């Protein structure tokens, strides 16, 4: 019967969908604001071997 | 003045048709089931799970780190003999006065 | 009024040939996403005023719908881009044309700036 | 009850 | 069940295939014209 | 009236308003405004009332003295100046009368009085093309003489035309009435921004356009002219009241509807030119139209009102004719509002 | 804009009598143009009725431009402070009080002086801060 | 400006007074008209044989071209509000309001 | 519902600006607020002046 | 509904008519003094704290001393046996 | 941000496309869900606020808003689902709908970083409480409720508009962050005190002010139990929020300009308790104690000092869960009884005691007994008056005495004396009753065991 | 709203009565001709504002 | 009698709301003078056209 | 139809011939018209309407099958039979609901002539409806208001539609007529009184024949010469009416008849004008509640050819 | 995350804020400055053309 179930109770699953995508469109956010990532005059450090990027 | 049904009654109790009503709804299985999500989402997911996530929630208002910073700077400057509290936030010599 | 004058201004263009020289617009950016989204409530709307099923008639028409809003919100996103680049453009174009206009400032320090304290008493 | 509706004479005043 | 004929009845399936073509149509012009569009202003903007 | 002759009426109606926003001499321009007016007279009257031969001698009227002195600022200019191309005009005098002139075309008070009466009188459909077809022509020529019009008196025309086009609606039961008033007041919101930005005033007329279309559209839709007759409408065609009361609300100015971003715009670039009291005023007065929409909406969705027995009969057939372009119209009048940056097209 | 300026050369606190002459010219010059449109609009009987309609507006017009114009200015010699729009809202107070009075209305009266004494405050207000209500295009 | 201008301008501005303030009859009035539009035909023209704008000479013309128009669809609305009321009286346009 | 309606609804309705009516309002609707105006004013310019005269104690008065 | 209070009674009639509305005989009924205060057509029944009504008395309501379709007093809240009372004092 | 807006707006098509039988329990799921993903937004770096991004940004101000707001939905919906059961299923969508819009507006609002949006989105809060208030509302006056309501608020706003593009167009940018850094003082010019007053004044309607509070007691009163649920929770705390943001441009003329409102306030918190001893409407009651409280909002947020603020935000949120719960309890016995008569319903502790240990708590609450959060802010209110005036004490202890007063007065008239005989239709609690107002109850007495979370930034 | 469609398809269709010092027939000449030539020959190009 | 009455349902509504909503009805009944009379407004014309010659110059 | 259709050349003129002729068959209460306006149409080849019921719009919309009478009519004929001076204002409901039907139905078989150019033969119509109004009116069933808003609807509505070319009136007697009810034995059509009837026939002789001779011809026939149907249609062949509206109608006078009689709902725009009478006004939770029922009825939810639940199919594509 | 994230995060909306609200103040002056003077690209209101003289001898030669 799981088609039945899935098919009257498929609208369970656009919130939480919805959560997800907020998550990654929230990171592609944090992306687009990378210019300072570690020029500050605060949290500069040299990058830490195998590292690339700090995050920020 | 109109021709307009009769009010109805006052609306039937959920009791009368099944007693075990928990209300939420006319049927008793999504009655049932409406009481089961309120109860489980609300008071064993939000209430106490999220009490204790605020409860033990980082200390990102560095509450400590202040308190450790505040230790170190009193004890250094009481060994030194330097005041406990400077008087002037800023270092008057790079104000420039008119 | 302003832009209508320009000089070179083609009349009646939507898209002038310096536009090609600006980035195109993102065919995933949120304004042409949002303009699909005006054409599927568009779709739905036609099909609640005819009585239709509001979200499973008509598919082809709501295609047609979001297909033609996207489609004419790409010019427009293009068109706007370019407007805004030409004012950018002749914006600095201009200060630079007139340097005393524009005069840059002396930059000083707040320790050197006085600015009058307030008590909230 | 039941919520409000106009009647006669409130219809009748617009 | 109704005593006349839907109006609509049947689909109209010159008029499903005109809505279909005319929206392909469209999807693909703006295509093209995206990638000359990103092609174009790569050359011009180096 | 033959549709053949219809549609020969209405293309010389738009080929004159196109003609007004083409050409660059005056003497066309005016012909222009000659052929809408001959066009246009006979389309009033297409459904033969007393009615409505009495809506078109008043506005034949309006509009035949609007022409007259036009021709006559023109004229003036033409003596003081020798130019006939629509550009900075060159008297004073020939200004004022031109202003005056094209105010009353466009019914910016106090040259308001003929819009309520015009558009009772004439149907729905001509109604729709009165208030928005025939606006077009006259605010182009606005726009294109922007520069010589003296601001004192485009701004008490404006401020003048909200004020009369708030308070008049609040009087009015009659659909079209209201329709007219609002119109007034619109209007008077385009053309306060003449004088600083004319992008603004295209904006907001097309903003005003939509709206306007959608709301006729759906009083053709429901076939009322009147509130009650718009009061039946819940117990038929719901969604139809429904979406005309978020048009309404659309009208008002409401955030975050559409109709927020022409007003918003206006009062953006009235501030940046220093004027703070003016849009102040503005947008305190819009809110007898604001006032006045809200009666509509409450008469017609947010309350039901009693129906008759008659309209059981009504429930079983449909509406025949389909307008194609109302459910487009009813989204743009709406929910264009996160797209205003966009308004850098038309300029 | 003669009789405006009239009013404005006086300089405020001093002069009375020619400001509240000019105070009153102002006000007759608006109630003459209220009353022509109040015989267009809304037609007289009869031509001595529109006479006196015309007569009545423009007095109670001139009274309330006299009496604003006299009690501010006198209000502006014996507090001795000349740009204080408190003067001005005394004056716009007392305009309306006269209108109550022509209207033999207590509450026209109220309402008058409260709105016209804030609407004169007001001006006065922009007088001083250069607020411009009509301003020229600068973009 | 010579005095000849001054009088058809007068000429203009009476006939525009004497439309803009109606009487009793509809034909004063679309009298009024054609008389505003022959105002407006000698002064454009005296300025265009004066100032011997050759290629304008044909402006009065299109201009009485269009007067003729207006003043028959005057007449044509004329007829209908006499049928419709048994007069040309402007009183009787009362229907519409406000 | 009588009862309820005279207390709530029936009063606008049966109310006339009144001399009694008017004064009385005045009184007890700006009075008091003019009232507690002066009495705080006061207090406040007096603690300000004390302020600038340097004549008020606020020894350990560090949590405003 | 004509049961709603109405405006402060001028005529005879008006009176007769209210005093039937409030229930209440028609000599006794007096409105309050019309002096744009508000209350209209309201009786001024007089002002006896609930406590002074005897206690002995069956009541529709026993708590509050009150029976169904009396007319109720103004400020009855105000005159409640748990507030204000004007109960004759020994001295 | 939109970790908590896009599944926000994903409710709008899952509650359209649910079945008949599953909108009311799908909704309450997923918002309770909601609400669990908007308690991350709490843990806040004490120095700087969380920006998200450039539209959207929390402080520790919009976060504890924020998590009221997610929280008061569920809320809401269980309330609501009482009376429209009888509603055809388009229209309890549509209720669902303009409940989630509203939602959803409120969160943009709180956590929007330009004045522009947030007050695009601010006003954009009227629509859909204007449609529940106008078109779920069960008496006549609804309409009258609904008009006053919307053109108090638009008549406060739109001068904001305009102030907040004027300000746009001299210091060039709107952004609340870019505002702070720069924020160069105002000078005492008829021009800025005009500046002063538009600013200000959308707000000070917002929070029900004395004398323009007339809308607060017709909207509440006339509302359906949601809607008067947001108006007292949120709607009303909309006001503190942007008047807490605002004040940072108008730094010194404050101090001249806050003595008309401080009175005002001040004053007008007393009034406000005394009507409340005298109302005959539990609606009504409980509308005019919100204005009070709301009062002694303002007072904080015009002193402008450091525990003002600190007690403000402690008593929004401690409010807003009070009056939710105090209207969803006088909601209940309206349902029962059909009156909201205080004096109509007597005696309900016998028949109903869990219902009267509830009203018990809330009351309690509302009377500020220590040490619930509503104490705490009211003490830090108290406590920053005093250091302003110590004349203000009076004032304060006064109302805090009438607010006791009066709420005890509805707690032993509602609950307490005999039962009234004819009333028979009084029945058994229901579970989703009992569970709504513990809902209320154990986050408030939860908030007082860590307060630092409601204490705002200045913490 | 002065959509150039006479600049845009490079017709004359009224460019040509719009000025007296324009072709005339038989090239008589204005009473001002050349007046306004020498006036639009300064205002070619400089805007009207510089124009004027 | 004062806060409940003489103040909110009487004196505040008499100012701010009630005070406005009689004017904007009083102007409104001026404005929709429900007489329509070509005769009437065309002579406001006549009037707005000399005003403004004379004030605008 | 439409301005297109009349644009491709499309002329009602041509279509219609010396078929096209509307003919009314009106009388009394069991006059027989039916068996006439039956025979009339056999004989002459024109489409015959039976004469408009409750559920009339019924039978022209949906599967045809009369409705409830709440979802449809809200108004019994036995009902006024019965109990003609009830309170529920039965009578003037029952009245107009009769007039909206005939309106339709008139509109209805205009379309027909226009579309086929066969012609209609029609038991009464809207032109004849007043008769029973005047009727109740006379004996005190209804209020004038009740009939000055029958008069205000009439006025509005039927002056639109183009009258009959041939009226035939059958006349029977009101006391035979009695006896023709009694023979047929319909309980509640026995209850009828002899004033009501001879109100129908003053009525019909003194305001309706006038009326529709001035118009055309009107052919009135007793009960013996109507039963000679053949006779009757030699008698309409050879009708000559020149005069009257139909032969002054053109191609534009049709196109605009056409296409009002094709927009059903704008046939029935003005029959729910906003009058608030007490018989005839419905309150909103009985409207409410009544529209909920016909929505729920099958294939009513949506427009037709789009409900699923009666079998419409390729819903997603139609 | 780390504090560091959204101390540069407002660091750089600090500096995109500010860069726009200097760009909107110098475009307000800009726009200013071009309708009082008109000796820029915009606010250029149309002129006669040049083009349209005709400098061909004409009937007379005092022209």
């Amino acid at each position: 019967n799981v088609l039945q179930i899935v098919r009257d109770h498929w609208v369970h699953i656009l919130v939480p969908v919805g959560f997800v995508f907020g998550c990654y469109l929230d990171r592609r956010s944090d992306e687009k604001l990378t210019a300072f990532r570690n020029k500050s005059l605060l949290f500069k450090r040299e990058l830490r071997p195998n590292e690339e990027v700090t995050w920020k | 003045i109109r021709l307009q049904e009769d009010p109805d009654p006052e609306d039937e109790n959920l009791y009368e048709k099944n007693p075990d009503s928990h209300g939420y709804d006319k049927d008793p299985i999504v009655d049932l089931w409406n009481m089961r999500v309120v109860f489980f989402f609300g008071f064993s997911i939000v209430l106490v799970l999220g009490s204790t996530f605020v409860a033990y929630l980082p200390d990102y208002r560095m509450q400590e780190w202040a308190r450790r910073e505040a230790e170190r700077l009193v004890k250094y400057r009481e060994a030194n003999g330097l005041p406990l509290m400077e008087s002037n936030c800023f270092d008057p010599n790079k104000i420039q006065l008119p | 009024t302003m832009m209508s004058g320009r000089p070179g201004r083609v009349p009646l263009q939507f898209l002038p040939n310096e536009a090609r020289s600006l980035p195109p617009p993102k065919l995933t950016d949120p304004r042409l996403v949002y303009m699909g989204f005006l054409g599927y409530c568009s779709g739905l709307i036609d099909n609640a005023i005819r009585r239709r099923p509001v979200v499973s008639a008509g598919l082809h028409r709501q295609l047609l719908y979001v297909t033609s809003f996207v489609f004419f919100g790409y010019y427009l996103l293009k068109r706007q881009d370019y407007m805004y680049a030409l004012r950018d453009h002749d914006m600095f174009a201009y200060v630079k044309s007139h340097p005393e206009d524009f005069p840059e400032k002396d930059k000083k320090t707040y320790g050197e700036i006085l600015e009058e304290f307030h008590p909230v008493r | 009850a039941r919520q409000w509706q106009p009647d006669v004479e409130w219809a009748e005043q617009f | 069940f109704y005593i006349r004929e839907p109006p609509h009845g049947s689909p109209d399936w010159l008029k499903v295939g005109l809505t279909l073509g005319t929206s392909v149509f469209l999807w693909i012009y703006l295509i093209k014209q995206h990638k000359e569009d990103v092609l174009e202003y790569k050359r011009r903007n180096g | 009236m033959n549709p053949i002759i219809y549609t020969t009426l209405i293309m010389t109606v738009m080929s004159g308003t196109m003609l007004v926003m083409i050409s660059s001499h005056w003497l066309l321009i005016w012909i222009g405004f000659e052929m809408n007016l001959l066009a246009m007279i006979p389309v009033l009257m297409k459904n033969f009332n007393p009615r409505a031969t009495e809506a078109a001698t008043k506005y034949f009227l309006t509009q035949a003295t609007a022409s007259m002195m036009l021709m006559m600022a023109i004229i003036i200019n033409l003596l003081y100046s020798g130019q006939w191309t629509i550009t900075k005009m060159f008297n004073p005098v020939a200004m004022t009368m031109m202003t005056m002139a094209l105010a009353m075309k466009l019914g910016l008070s106090p040259f308001h009085f003929w819009v309520p009466e015009v558009t009772q009188g004439i149907s729905l459909q001509a109604g729709l093309l009165l208030l928005t077809w025939q606006k077009l022509a006259p605010l182009s020529v606005l726009c294109q003489i922007s520069q010589s019009i003296n601001p004192n008196l485009m701004l008490t025309m404006a401020m003048l035309s909200i004020l009369i086009g708030g308070w008049g609606g609040l009087n009015q039961t009659q659909l079209r009435k209201i329709m007219a008033y609002s119109s007034i007041a619109h209007m008077g919101w385009m053309t306060a921004v003449l004088p600083y930005n004319t992008t603004m005033t295209i904006l907001n007329l097309l903003i005003y356009i939509t709206m306007t279309l959608a709301m006729f559209m759906l009083l053709i839709h429901s076939s009322a002219t009147t509130t009650l007759s718009l009061s039946h409408t819940w117990n038929k065609m719901p969604v139809i009241t429904s979406l005309m009361m978020v048009t309404l609300l659309s009208m008002g100015g409401l955030p975050p509807l559409s109709g927020f971003m022409p007003k918003w715009m206006i009062i953006q670039e009235m501030t940046k030119n220093e004027s703070i009291i003016m849009p102040t005023l503005m947008a305190m007065t819009a809110l007898l139209n604001l006032y006045f929409y809200m009666r509509l909406a409450y008469s017609s969705s947010l309350t039901m009102f009693p129906s008759t027995n008659n309209m059981k009969m009504k429930w079983q057939f449909e509406h025949t004719k389909q307008m194609k372009l109302l459910p487009t119209m009813i989204v743009l009048s709406t929910l264009v509002l996160p797209m205003t940056p966009a308004l850098s097209s038309l300029n | 804009k003669t009789l405006l300026h009239k009013y404005s050369d006086i300089p405020e606190g001093t002069e009375c009598h020619r400001k509240a002459y000019a105070s009153t010219s102002i006000g007759g010059a608006t109630g003459l143009i209220v009353s022509a449109y109040s015989i267009a609009l809304k037609p007289p009987a009869s031509f001595l009725e529109g006479v006196a309609r015309t007569g009545r507006y423009t007095f109670t017009s001139a009274a309330i431009g006299a009496i604003f114009g006299l009690t501010s200015c006198i209000s502006a010699q014996v507090r001795e402070k000349p740009d204080d729009p408190l003067n001005y809202f005394i004056g716009g107070c007392a305009g309306g009080l006269t209108l109550g009075a022509r209207t033999r209305s207590y509450g026209i009266g109220a309402a008058a002086c409260a709105y016209m004494g804030l609407t004169a405050a007001l001006v006065k207000m922009g007088q001083l801060e250069g607020w411009q209500v009509f301003a020229e295009p600068k973009v | 400006m010579p005095l000849v201008y001054m009088n058809i301008i007068m000429a203009f501005a009476i006939a525009l007074a004497g439309l803009l303030m109606y009487r009793s009859h509809l034909m004063s009035s679309l009298l009024c008209l054609e008389g505003m539009m022959l105002s407006l035909f000698i002064m454009s023209t005296l300025i265009i044989l004066n100032t011997h704008f050759t290629l304008a000479n044909m402006m009065p013309i299109i201009l009485l071209v269009f007067a003729a128009c207006e003043a028959a669809l005057g007449l044509s609305l004329l007829v209908m509000v006499s049928n419709t009321y048994g007069t040309d009286y402007v009183q009787n346009l009362n229907l519409l309001q406000c | 519902i009588r009862w309820t309606y005279a207390r709530s609804a029936n009063i606008y309705p049966n109310f006339r600006p009144t001399p009694k009516t008017s004064l009385l309002g005045a009184l007890f609707g700006i009075g008091p607020l003019f009232f507690w105006y002066y009495v705080f004013k006061t207090d406040r310019d007096k603690k300000e002046k004390l302020i600038q005269e340097g004549k008020l104690d606020q020894t350990f008065n560090i949590s405003y | 509904k004509d049961m709603f209070p109405g405006p402060y009674p001028k005529t005879p009639e008006e009176r007769a008519a209210a005093a039937k509305k409030y229930n209440m005989r028609v000599e006794d009924y007096e409105p309050y003094p019309d002096d744009g205060m508000g209350y209209g057509d309201y009786p001024k029944l007089p002002d006896r704290s609930q406590q002074e009504r005897d206690p002995w008395y069956d009541w529709d309501h026993p708590d509050l001393r009150l029976n169904w379709g009396e007319p109720i007093h103004w400020d009855l809240d105000m005159y409640i046996r748990n507030r204000v009372d004007t109960s004759p004092t020994p001295v | 941000m939109l970790k908590i807006i896009i599944p926000t707006t994903m409710l709008l098509p899952m509650t359209w496309m649910s079945k008949h039988n599953m909108i009311w329990i799908n909704a309450t799921v997923h918002s309770l869900l909601i609400s669990l993903i908007s308690l991350s937004l709490l843990n806040q770096l004490g120095e700087n606020s969380l920006n998200f991004s450039l539209t959207f940004f929390s402080d520790s101000l919009s976060a504890p808003l924020l998590v009221l707001t997610t929280w008061l939905l569920p809320l809401m919906l269980m309330a609501s689902q009482s009376h429209l059961s009888k509603e055809t299923t388009t229209r309890k969508k549509l209720y669902i709908t303009m409940l989630i819009l509203l939602q959803l507006f409120l969160i943009m609002t709180f956590t929007a970083t330009e004045l522009i949006l947030f007050y695009i989105l601010f006003e954009a809060t009227l629509v859909p409480t204007l449609i529940i208030i106008t078109r779920w509302g069960n008496q006549t006056e609804r309409l009258n409720a609904g008009l006053y309501f919307l053109f108090y608020t638009l008549a406060g706003s739109l001068p904001l508009l305009v102030a907040l593009v004027y300000i746009q167009n001299t210091t060039g940018s709107l952004n609340f962050l870019i505002i702070h850094y720069w924020s160069h003082p105002l000078s005492n010019s008829w021009s800025n005190i005009f500046m002063w007053l538009a600013c200000i004044m959308a707000f000070m309607v917002k929070m029900p002010l004395y004398g323009l509070h007339l809308w607060l007691p017709k909207a509440h009163v006339e509302a359906p139990i949601a809607g008067s649920m947001v108006l007292a929770a949120v709607l009303l705390k909309l006001g503190g929020y942007g008047m807490m943001r605002i004040t940072t441009i108008l730094n010194p003329l404050t101090n001249y300009m806050a003595y008309p409102f401080l009175m005002l306030s001040m004053w007008g918190m007393i009034m406000t308790s005394s009507i409340c001893l005298r109302q005959t409407d539990l609606k009504s009651l409980i509308a005019y104690s919100s204005v009070s409280h709301m009062a002694l909002v303002i007072v904080a947020i015009m002193i402008q000092t450091p525990w003002s603020f600190m007690g403000a935000t402690a008593l929004m949120i401690a409010h807003g869960l009070t009056s939710s719960m105090l209207f969803c309890l006088a909601n209940t016995n309206y349902e029962r009884v059909h009156s909201r008569t205080m004096i109509l319903a007597r005696g309900l502790q016998t028949l109903l005691p869990l219902m009267a240990t509830w009203w018990l708590m809330a009351s309690l609450t509302n009377l500020a007994l220590p040490p619930s959060i509503n104490l705490i802010g009211e003490l830090f209110i108290i406590t920053a008056s005093f250091s302003w005036s110590n004349i203000t004490i009076i004032l304060m202890g006064m109302n805090m005495m009438i607010t006791a007063l009066y709420s005890l007065y509805m707690l032993i008239t509602t609950q307490r004396g005999k039962y009234t005989h004819h009333i028979n239709n009084i029945k058994a609690s229901f579970t989703r009753e009992n569970a709504l107002m513990a809902l209320h109850i154990l986050p408030l007495l939860l908030l007082t065991l860590n307060p630092k979370m409601i204490l705002g930034p200045l913490y | 709203p002065f959509f150039d469609v006479q600049k845009r398809l490079g017709l004359d269709l009224d460019r040509w009565m719009t000025i007296q010092s324009a072709e005339q027939p038989h090239k008589i000449p204005g009473r001002c001709h050349a007046f306004e030539k020498e006036w639009i020959e300064c205002a070619h190009g400089i805007g009207g504002i510089r124009a004027e | 009698k004062s806060a409940s009455s003489l103040l909110d349902l009487i004196w505040l509504e008499t100012i701010l709301p009630k005070t406005t909503s009689f004017i904007q009805m009083k102007m409104s009944i001026m404005v929709s003078n429900q007489k329509g009379l070509i005769k009437l407004y065309f002579l406001s014309f006549l009037i707005t056209i000399m005003i403004s010659m004379t004030l605008f110059n | 139809y439409g301005p297109l259709a009349f644009v491709l050349g499309e002329r009602t003129t041509r279509k219609l011939t010396e078929t096209s002729k509307v003919i009314t068959v009106d009388g009394n209460i069991c006059s027989g018209k039916g068996r006439l306006a039956r025979e009339i149409a056999e004989k002459l080849g024109l489409r015959h309407f039976p004469e408009a019921g409750i559920h009339y719009a019924d039978s022209t919309t949906g599967d045809g099958k009369p409705l409830d009478v709440q979802l449809s009519g809200n108004c019994s004929l036995e009902k006024f039979y019965d109990d003609p001076k009830s309170n529920d204002g039965n009578s003037y409901r029952l009245q107009s609901w009769l007039y909206a039907s005939r309106l339709l139905q008139y509109a209805d078989a205009l379309e027909h002539l226009l579309s086929t150019g066969q012609g209609v033969v029609l038991e009464r119509s809207i032109y004849s409806d007043f008769v029973f109004l005047e009727a109740m009116y006379r004996q005190g069933f209804i209020r004038k208001q009740c009939v000055e808003h029958y008069n205000e609807v009439k006025k509005v509505t039927a002056c639109e539609y183009l009258p009959p070319h041939v009226v035939v009136y059958v006349d029977v007697p009101v006391p035979e007529i009695q006896s023709r009810i009694q023979k047929k034995g319909n309980p509640h059509e026995m209850k009828i009184t002899a004033a009501y009837l001879q109100d129908i026939e003053n009525a019909y002789k003194k305001t309706f024949l006038p009326e529709m001779s001035e118009k055309c011809e009107v052919l009135q026939y007793s009960a013996r010469e109507a039963e000679d149907a053949e006779k009757v249609v030699e008698d309409i062949e050879y009708l000559k009416c020149d005069k009257g509206p139909w032969p002054d109608q053109d191609d534009r006078t049709f196109h605009r008849l056409r296409m009002l009689v094709q927009n059903k709902l704008e046939v029935l725009n003005y029959t729910t004008i906003p009058v608030y009478l007490p018989e005839i006004t419905i309150g909103a939770h009985q409207s409410d509640r009544v529209f909920q029922k016909f929505t729920e009825l099958p294939g009513r939810k949506y427009s037709p050819g789009y409900n699923e639940d009666v079998g419409d199919k390729w819903i997603w594509l139609k | 995350d780390g504090p560091e994230k959204n101390y540069e995060k407002t660091m750089a909306i600090l500096q995109i804020e500010a860069e726009k609200a200097e760009l909107r103040l110098k475009e307000l002056e800009v726009r200013r400055l071009m309708r009082a003077r008109g000796d820029g690209p915009w606010y250029q209101y149309p002129t006669i053309d040049k083009a349209l003289i005709d400098h061909s001898p004409k009937t007379t030669p005092d022209n």
